[PDB]
C-alpha cells in the first residue's frame, strides 16, 4: 500500500 | 548485568496512548484511544479517579504534579487539564488546528509543550491563563514527540517524520541545529539522556531502528536494530545503565548503553506497544509502559550474587541463572563431598523463601538463627527455618549484635539506631556528628566516620575506644579477645592491617572512674600486635590464627606476626568461614561456586 496514515 | 523484572501492576483496558509516573504518589495516568483517562495506584492496584475526557483518541497526558493537575491532548485538536484532587476541569482549550501527538512539561517555569500533525511546536504559560507564548514552525510534516533537555529546559528535542529532530532554545523561531536521522520512515519518539557526562539523545523509528545521537557534535553515534515491526519508543531509564525501547511488535526491548546489546526482552501479552514512562526518581526503577490492550508497571532490580554460611556449614543465596533475585535458597554442608581440590562442591539446592526486595547483600545472625537480606533502603529478617518474617524497615546498613537477638542501624537520616529483641531501644543512643561511612559487627559495634573507627560497647554504646585508622573492613576474633583491622591501603605506602588487642578490663575500670574521655575513648583497653604485608579481601579467626585472601587472589595464615602462604587461587576468591567438623576452610567465587580447603601443620 502507498500510504500509512498514523493514525494509530 | 543481570536485570530482573518484576511485574507490578497490570491493567487490560483500551488502547493506551499516553502514559505518565505521578513522582510522590504512587500513581500511574493514562490516556486512552477511547478518550477515556485513568489514574491508577498502581501499589495497591486501585483505580483512583478515572475520565470520559473525548471521543477521541486521547495521545498526551502528563503530571504537573506541583500545581496538582493532570494534562491531557487529543485528536479533537484540544488540550485539557484537570485537578485530580478534584477532578475539576481546570482549563480547555484548541492548541492545533491537527492532532496533538506530544506534550512536555517545564521542569520550573510554567511552561508546557505541545507538538502537532500540524507541522509545529507550541508553547504554552499557565500562569498567564495559558495564552500561546511561541509557535516553532520548521518541520514539514508530523511532530511526534517533544522533549526538554533535563540539563538544560530552556532548550527541547522535537522528533518528526519528516526524518529529522529540531533542538530550539526557548525564544528563538529558528533551530539551534537540525538532525537528519537516516530514517527513511521518520521519528516516532526522541528522549535526552538525564546525566552531564554524555550529552546524548536518541530516536526511535517506523524503520525498525533505534538511534544515539551526540547533539554537541551532531553525529550518530549507534544504530540499534532489535525489533521485526516499527519502534514506537526508546527511552533512557533515570537510573540503570539501560535503554528501553517498545514497538508494534509486542515486545519491551531493554537495551545496554554500553554495549548496545538487548539486555532483556519482555512479551507482556498486551499486543502492540504504544508508549512508556519511567519514575522520575528511580522510585523501584519503575517503567510503566501502554498497550493495544492496555498497561503494566515493571520494577528493575539486579540479581547481585549473595551467599552467607552459617557456623554448622548452612548456606543461603539469592537468586541465580535459573532463578529470581529475591528467591532465597539453602544448601547443607558435610565432610560427605570427597575432597577434590578446586571443583565447585555439589549440593542440593532446596528452596527455602522469597522475599519482597532486590538483594545487594545477604547474611546470618552470629548463632545461624536468622537471616538478613539488605537491598534498596531496605532491610528485612527471616527465620532461618520456615523462612517466618521477624523484621522489616529501612536501613543504609545494618549489623549484628553477639547476642543473635540485637543489632544495629544507620537509618533514613543517616542515624545509628539500635535494636533488642527484635524490638527498638529507644533510649539507646549514640550521638555521632560527622557522617557514617560505615557499621562492623563483632564484639564491640564498630562506626566509620573519616579516616577513623570508633568501638562502642553493645549494651550501653559508650564509646570504649577510637582508633585512627582508615579501615576498610574490621574482621573479630570469636573469643573477643582478638581484631584485625583491615587498612584501605590506598597506594600501599601504609601496611595491609594491624592485629589489636582488646582488653575488657582496661574499659570497665576507666568506665567505672568515669573517666572516659568521650573524643577518644580509652588508650589502655587497645593494644597494636602486629602490622600485616599483603592486602586482604576477606578473612576469618581461628584461634590466634588470621585466615585470609589477598587481591593477587592468594590464601595465606597469619599467626603470631609471620604471613605463611598456604594456597595460590587463580579467581576472585572470597572467604566464608571455618568448619572444624571438616577441619575445612570454605570459599567463593564470583559466580557463587562453593570452594573447600584443607587446613593442618
Amino acid at each position: 500500500c502507498t500510504f500509512k496514515t498514523k493514525t494509530n | 548485568m543481570k536485570l530482573d523484572i518484576k511485574k507490578t501492576f497490570s491493567n487490560r483496558s483500551d488502547r493506551v496512548k499516553g502514559i505518565d509516573f505521578h513522582p510522590t504518589e504512587p500513581w500511574v495516568l493514562t490516556t486512552l484511544y477511547s478518550g477515556r483517562v485513568e489514574l491508577w495506584n498502581y501499589e495497591t492496584q486501585v483505580e483512583v479517579r478515572s475520565i470520559q475526557v473525548t471521543e477521541t483518541p486521547v495521545r498526551a497526558g502528563k503530571f504537573i504534579a506541583r500545581k496538582n493537575w493532570i494534562i491531557v491532548g487529543s485528536d479533537d485538536f484540544r488540550i485539557r487539564v484537570f485537578n485530580y484532587n478534584t477532578g475539576e476541569k481546570v482549563v480547555d482549550f484548541e492548541a492545533h488546528p491537527d492532532y496533538i501527538r506530544s506534550i512536555a512539561v517545564h521542569p520550573t517555569k510554567p511552561y508546557v509543550l505541545s507538538g502537532s500533525d500540524d507541522l509545529t511546536v507550541k508553547l504554552w504559560n499557565w500562569e498567564n491563563n495559558w495564552a500561546l507564548e511561541q509557535t516553532f514552525e520548521g518541520h514539514e510534516h508530523f511532530v511526534m514527540c517533544v522533549a526538554f533537555n533535563p540539563k538544560d529546559p530552556s532548550t527541547f528535542a522535537s522528533g518528526c517524520l519528516d526524518r529529522t529532530v529540531k533542538v530550539w532554545s526557548l525564544g528563538q523561531s529558528t533551530p539551534n541545529f537540525t538532525l537528519t536521522t537516516g530514517q527513511e520512515r521518520g521519528v516516532n519518539y526522541v528522549d535526552y539522556y538525564p546525566l552531564p557526562d554524555k550529552p546524548y539523545m536518541i530516536t526511535a523509528s517506523d524503520d525498525l531502528t533505534i538511534k544515539i545521537w551526540d547533539y554537541q557534535t551532531k553525529s550518530c553515534v549507534a544504530t540499534l536494530e532489535g525489533h521485526m515491526s516499527n519502534v514506537s519508543f526508546a527511552v533512557f531509564h533515570p537510573t540503570l545503565p539501560i535503554i528501553i525501547s517498545g514497538s508494534e511488535d509486542g515486545t519491551l526491548k531493554i537495551w545496554n548503553s554500553s554495549t548496545y546489546k538487548v539486555e532483556k526482552t519482555l512479551n507482556v501479552g498486551l499486543e502492540r506497544s504504544w508508549c512508556i514512562a519511567t519514575h522520575p526518581t528511580g522510585r523501584k526503577n519503575y517503567i510503566a509502559s501502554g498497550f493495544d490492550n492496555g498497561f503494566t508497571v515493571l520494577s528493575l532490580g539486579n540479581d547481585e550474587p549473595t551467599l552467607s554460611l552459617d557456623p554448622v556449614g548452612k548456606l543461603v543465596w539469592s537468586g541465580g541463572k535459573n532463578a529470581a533475585a529475591s528467591d532465597i535458597f539453602t544448601a547443607v554442608i558435610r565432610g560427605n563431598e570427597e575432597v577434590e581440590q578446586d571443583e565447585p562442591l555439589s549440593l542440593q539446592t532446596k528452596e527455602l523463601g522469597s522475599v519482597d526486595v532486590f538483594p545487594q547483600s545477604l547474611a546470618h545472625s552470629p548463632n545461624g538463627r536468622f537471616v538478613t537480606v539488605v537491598g534498596d533502603g531496605e532491610y528485612v529478617i527471616y527465620t532461618a527455618l520456615a523462612w517466618r518474617n521477624k523484621a522489616f524497615g529501612k536501613c543504609q546498613d545494618f549489623v549484628w549484635g553477639p547476642d543473635s537477638n540485637s543489632y544495629a542501624l544507620i537509618d533514613e537520616t543517616g542515624q545509628i539506631k539500635y535494636y533488642k529483641n527484635f524490638k527498638e531501644v529507644t533510649s539507646w543512643s549514640v550521638p555521632m556528628h560527622s557522617a557514617i561511612d560505615r557499621l562492623f559487627s563483632g564484639a564491640l559495634l564498630g562506626v566509620k566516620s573519616d579516616g577513623f573507627v570508633y568501638f562502642f560497647d553493645w549494651d550501653n554504646g559508650t564509646l570504649v575506644r577510637r582508633i585512627d585508622v582508615n579501615a576498610k573492613d574490621v574482621i573479630w576474633s570469636d573469643n573477643g579477645e582478638l581484631v584485625m583491622i583491615v587498612n584501605t591501603n590506598s597506594n600501599g605506602d601504609e601496611a595491609s592491617g594491624y592485629t589489636l588487642l582488646f582488653n575488657k578490663d582496661a574499659y570497665l575500670e576507666a568506665a567505672n572512674n568515669g573517666n572516659i574521655d568521650d573524643s577518644e575513648g580509652v588508650d589502655e583497653a587497645f593494644d597494636v600486635l602486629y602490622e600485616l604485608s599483603e592486602s586482604i579481601t576477606s578473612g576469618k579467626w581461628v584461634g590466634d590464627v588470621f585466615i585470609f585472601t589477598t587481591a593477587t587472589n592468594r590464601l595465606n595464615y597469619f599467626v603470631g606476626g609471620k604471613t605463611y602462604n598456604l594456597a595460590h587461587y587463580t579467581k576472585e576468591m572470597y572467604l566464608l568461614g571455618y568448619l572444624a567438623r571438616d577441619n575445612k576452610v570454605y570459599l567463593a567465587d564470583r559466580e557463587v561456586h562453593v570452594y573447600g580447603y584443607e587446613i593442618s601443620l
